[PDB]
């Protein structure tokens, strides 16, 4: 495929290198015959020591220097093929990381990660693992074509022929090899969801107690992926028996036309003939096999160039930024399950040096009120305005610096605790982490650590108290001052002392803070209270 | 290289009828116009014939083989202790799991055909030169074991490169599957181009190992190559000084070389087999090591007694985290939960109340100290059945990526009715929002339970947890995202249901509120116990339970 040839095309030097080490290797195998040939007839009667020894050095000059330059040629295509399988993992999961938020709602995280690893093999793999015998056999296949077509003109004609079923065999097998291949990838990245599904969630497996269960789901899943191989290899088989058939119809034929007809050459113009068949045969199931490889790489491909639904980027980066928020009647429906509005004509103004609390029931549309004001997610009428500006047209650094957020449920990452906080910085100096970790009260456990500030928190924090992971969540959003600051139940899992200490959020009176609770204790000092009850502002 | 071969043993009821199907076409193959015809028609239908019926069991033997293999290493890694689950990431678990037994499957597969095919050929070749001339060939097969002495030497190296080379996928699809999931913080962080930079520190380990490799290989085949040529050259040599003398003919000589050429070639394979099955084998250690792992954890029980009355006693029960062994979590806890009794467990974070949970879970083994249920300790009971009688909500719920009505019913050996699920959907107060759905109970949640809303998701899982009729009840902070009529759901539940005499319950909170109304109360700091009693009680003494509450 010439897309996948524009990706190959920085290893053009490796490939140039390859196909002149694959020409000195056949230069070298056409001198080899030359002096084994004099060997044997030495051998066989009229023996002369002197050309005896000749005749072995120059075999053993001649099959060194081709061995040399086909283990060369080997290296060169073996690199290659290793460098263009990299390449496709890294562009591929730089695209992942572009899209919308959608997308990874549709997908899922063990089908991508199966994708990335398993469908890149197949259009990487290009060559067979015995190519280089079959390579070294192709000057011994040329000298074998050159005395059946001196031998008998006609009848190497014959041959040339094409069989009447072959072409339109190998098309239905090709169309089926493809469809085949496809599916059993679709197969194995759902077998891989599955165990991604219940590796991840341990805990609540074994708390359960329902290990054996997951053991039977993935083993139906396995016995699919077995039925999808028994059947393309059955389907591969019936194509070469059928192809051989073929080759013995187009045989006789000629023997037939042989016969017809140079007496007792016929016994050796037939292997020459069965010889090259087969040989070309081999070629053109080798081209085919790797059309049929690339082509069934096709997802891959398409998420290599899916366009994400989102805006065009945003030139906007002020120097000053006054950090006022306003929503103009904005309506949202999620871009998944859309005719089931959320947030129906909402219209309120933030003001910097003020709180404003924000109250309602279970699902009434808090957080997405707080992922569309980071621009997470886009209105589907009205205007969500920053500083008298469309949100969407700031830059995407500058945006993310000015506007932070802490998560309903705080995700942490596997590294050290100066790598949670201080997390999407470009440097951030040691004393700037330790005055966040102070102003979120973290630093008090973090010297019970082994390791202070370089202690390994474990994956998605699953080695810290809840309450833990919230102060460490909450340094990840102080240390960048943010202009305007948003707390989706940021002491949900705090203690009523450490929840009690953490109230005055803006003493500075410098920021916007945007407050997201049920607790009646929080919201009492807010300047500006909010009721939002069924996507509606009461 | 006989663990690799260990596997193989359930199919040798067929693998033998493929090695005497292989046989015999290689037999077959080196042994008037209608009369001459039809022989070769019929030769080549039977060559045809059988070499379609060898293949046909040859790839359905390799395949049952491939499934079962990677049945048995996932079986494998579901047994292990709860901390091997800490020290391994998803991702790398994942990726042994699923990649190394594929690529060992695809290179047994693939090699053991071509090794059975090219040593029965070999073997004939062998008996053609035998009849040829008994000495040279004999000179043959003495010089032969000496071309194998470098790759015995070498072959070290493919397995120790291998090893490493799998290491490196592996950390590699672990940075790519913690970077996909939770994409929304990343990308509320604009931390793309960190996360890019990550999985691209990973590739360059992977590009540095496979420069490598190619210099292995080709430096390989430079040594299979000119082993066969000096193979071959040496017997045409001492041949062609042989025949001067006169002790041997001249067309036996061009006979024996003529199938020397093709042993030759034959050995030439054989010998390009051996680093492929030393770069299998290095790359199945990681599974082998799964795979003969001893658990580190007590094995399940035999009792499964019909009536069991959910009373939890602890015996002075200390507990340290085996990645931190030195540290003590717990020290000498020692109360009772009795059945229709509510017992509350409060304190600062970090004290220790999600270890206590964790504990009365048979998640982990206490250090010192006895934790009985009705009298005999947890790893006696079965283990689907403990996990009936016991069952918990969780500090932060997970939710699995299936339908609302199976995320109930989650665990259960029997399907419960609908009846059922919607009588422990309405318990927990999670009936109104889920009758409001298009599909009802049918509805799909993603993988992460992302399209509900917090107090919904632990709606669903206080429901879960309910189904089950437990007997010991588990609630850790599942009030932490209920509104406040939720709220009431859960007061209701804890002390007016006509079913609470039937159970005891562990209530673990921040709400204080909640724990008015307990028969005992717990608190827990440091890791001990301070002070015990109820409410009234506390707050008679003005202790640390007083000056919490007094707090605002
Ligand atoms: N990714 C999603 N796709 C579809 N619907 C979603 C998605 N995420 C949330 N919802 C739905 O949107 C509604 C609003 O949820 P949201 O989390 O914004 O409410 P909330 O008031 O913050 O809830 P809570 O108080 O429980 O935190 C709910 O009905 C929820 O199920
Ligand atoms: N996997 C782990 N390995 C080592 N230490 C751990 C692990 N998980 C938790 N801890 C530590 O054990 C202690 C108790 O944690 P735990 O979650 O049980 O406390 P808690 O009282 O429930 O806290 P919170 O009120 O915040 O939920 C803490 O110091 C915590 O860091
Ligand atoms: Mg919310
Ligand atoms: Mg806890």
């Amino acid at each position: 495929m010439w897309r996948l040839l524009k990706l190959s095309r920085p290893d053009l030097p490796l490939l140039v290198a390859a196909f002149f080490f694959l020409v000195l290797a056949v230069l070298g195998e056409t001198l080899i015959p030359h002096y084994s040939g004099r060997v044997i007839d030495i051998l066989g009667g009229d023996f002369d020591p002197h050309a005896f020894a000749s005749a072995i050095f120059f075999m053993c000059l001649f099959s060194f220097g081709s061995s040399l330059s086909a283990g060369c040629r080997g290296g060169c295509f073996t690199y290659t093929m290793s460098r263009i399988n990299l390449r496709i993992r890294e562009q591929l999961f730089s695209s992942l990381l572009r899209q919308d938020l959608g997308f990874f709602q549709e997908t899922k995280t063990g089908e991508l990660n199966s994708r990335l690893s398993s469908d890149t093999t197949l259009m990487s793999n290009w060559l067979p693992l015995n190519a280089n015998v079959l390579l070294r056999s192709l000057v011994k296949v040329v000298g074998l074509y050159g005395f059946m077509l001196s031998i008998s003109p006609r009848l190497t004609l014959l041959s040339l022929l094409h069989m009447p079923f072959t072409i339109a065999a190998e098309k239905v097998y090709n169309t089926r090899h493809q469809e085949v291949l496809r599916e059993i990838q679709d197969a194995v990245a759902r077998a891989g969801q599955v165990v991604r599904e219940a590796v991840g969630g341990l805990q609540t497996v074994r708390s359960f107690g329902a290990e054996e269960h997951e053991v039977c789901r993935y083993k139906e899943a396995l016995e699919q992926c077995r039925q999808l191989y028994w059947r393309r290899d059955l389907e591969r088989a019936l194509y070469l028996l059928v192809r051989r058939v073929l080759h013995l119809g187009v045989q006789m034929l000629m023997l037939s036309c042989g016969l017809q007809q140079t007496q007792g050459s016929l016994l050796s113009f037939m292997i020459y003939q069965e010889s090259v068949g087969s040989y070309v045969q081999t070629l053109v199931y080798i081209y085919g096999d790797m059309l049929s490889n690339v082509g069934a790489a096709e997802k891959v491909f398409s998420y290599m160039d899916r366009q994400p639904n989102l805006p065009s980027p945003g030139t906007l980066a002020p120097t000053t930024l006054q950090g006022v928020v306003k929503f103009q009647d904005v309506s949202f429906a999620y871009p998944n399950r859309p005719d089931r509005p959320v947030l129906k004509g909402l219209t309120f103004t933030l003001r910097p040096g003020e709180v404003t609390a924000l109250v309602g029931p279970n699902g009434s549309g808090k957080s997405t009120v707080a992922a569309l004001l980071q621009n997470l997610y886009q209105p589907t009428g009205g205007q969500v305005l920053l500083d008298e500006k469309p949100i969407s047209q700031y830059e995407h650094c500058y945006l993310h610096s000015q506007v932070v957020s802490v998560g309903q449920e705080p995700v942490l990452f596997s590294g050290s605790v100066r790598n949670n906080i201080a997390y999407g910085l470009q440097s951030c100096e040691d004393d700037k982490v330790m005055a966040a970790a102070q102003a979120a009260h973290a630093d008090d456990f973090i010297q019970e650590m082994e390791h202070g500030i370089y202690t390994d928190v474990g994956e998605k924090g699953s080695q810290l108290a809840a309450g833990q992971k919230q102060r460490l969540a909450i340094a990840r959003a102080l240390v960048r001052d943010p202009r305007v600051l948003i707390l989706d139940q940021a002491t949900s899992a705090l203690d009523v002392q450490c929840e009690q200490a953490l109230q005055d959020w803006n003493s500075r009176g410098d920021r916007t803070v945007l407050v997201i609770a049920h607790r009646l204790q929080t919201v009492q000092r807010a300047h500006q209270i909010l009721v939002l009850q069924e996507g509606k502002l009461q | 290289v006989r663990r690799l071969l260990g596997c193989l043993g359930s199919e040798t009821r067929r693998l033998s009828l493929f090695l005497v199907l292989v046989v015999l076409s290689s037999l077959g193959e080196m042994a008037t116009f209608t009369r001459n015809l039809t022989l070769m028609s019929i030769l080549t239908i039977a060559s045809a014939v059988l070499e379609f019926v060898g293949d046909g069991i040859y790839n359905n033997t390799m395949g049952h083989v491939h499934s079962h293999l990677q049945g048995e290493v996932f079986g494998a890694v579901l047994r292990q202790e709860t901390e091997f689950f800490q020290q391994n990431q998803t991702g790398n678990i994942m990726s042994r799991v699923t990649e190394d037994t594929s690529t060992l499957s695809d290179s047994l597969s693939e090699n053991l055909s071509l090794f059975l095919w090219y040593l029965v050929r070999g073997l004939c070749l062998l008996g053609i030169m035998l009849w040829g001339s008994v000495s040279l060939t004999m000179v043959t097969l003495i010089t032969l074991p000496l071309l194998f002495l470098l790759p015995k030497k070498v072959g070290k190296w493919y397995q120790l490169l291998e090893v490493q080379v799998r290491e490196s996928l592996a950390k590699s699809s672990q940075v790519a599957i913690e970077a996909l999931s939770a994409m929304p913080t990343v990308r509320s962080f604009a931390n793309e181009e960190g996360e890019a930079q990550k999985f691209r520190e990973k590739l360059q380990e992977i590009k540095t190992l496979n420069q490598k490799e190619a210099v292995a290989y080709a430096v390989n085949s430079w040594t299979t190559s000119i082993s066969g040529m000096l193979l071959k050259v040496g017997i045409l040599y001492i041949g062609g000084q042989l025949v001067t003398s006169g002790a041997v003919s001249s067309g036996n000589l061009v006979t024996f070389v003529l199938y020397q050429m093709q042993f030759t070639q034959a050995v030439e394979v054989l010998l390009s087999i051996y680093p492929r099955v030393q770069k299998a084998v290095g790359s199945s250690e990681k599974i082998f090591e799964y795979l003969d792992r001893t658990p580190r954890c007590p094995p399940s029980g035999l009792l499964t007694p019909l009536h069991l009355e959910g009373l939890v006693q602890f015996q002075d029960v200390s507990f340290a985290y085996p990645n931190r062994p030195d540290v003590l979590v717990l020290q000498g806890l020692t109360f009772t939960l009795r059945p229709g009794e509510v017992t509350a467990l409060v304190g600062p974070n970090g004290s220790g109340k999600s270890t206590v949970a964790a504990l009365l879970q048979n998640l982990y083994q206490p250090t010192g100290g006895q934790l009985l249920l009705d009298g005999k300790p947890l790893p006696q009971y079965e283990h689907r059945y403990l996990h009936r009688q016991v069952a918990a909500v969780g500090q932060e719920p997970q939710v699995f990526g299936r339908s609302l009505q199976e995320n109930i019913a989650y665990g259960l050996t029997q399907k419960p009715t609908m009846e059922e699920i919607t009588a422990a959907a309405v318990k927990s107060g999670a009936h109104s929002f889920i009758s409001g759905l298009p599909q009802g109970y049918d509805t799909e949640v993603d993988e992460a339970g992302s399209q509900l809303s917090g107090g919904q998701r632990q709606a669903v899982a206080l429901a879960r947890a309910l189904i089950r009729k437990p007997c010991v009840l588990i609630l850790d902070d599942a009030t932490s995202a209920l509104d406040a009529n939720s709220q009431l759901q859960v007061e209701q539940l804890l002390y007016e249901s006509p079913e609470r005499y039937s159970r005891s319950v562990l209530l673990i909170t921040q709400h204080l509120s909640l724990v008015e109304q307990a028969d005992h109360i717990l608190f827990l700091e440091g890791g001990a116990i301070r002070e015990g009693g109820t409410h009234q009680q506390l707050m008679e003494k003005k202790g640390c339970y007083w000056a919490m509450v007094q707090a605002p």
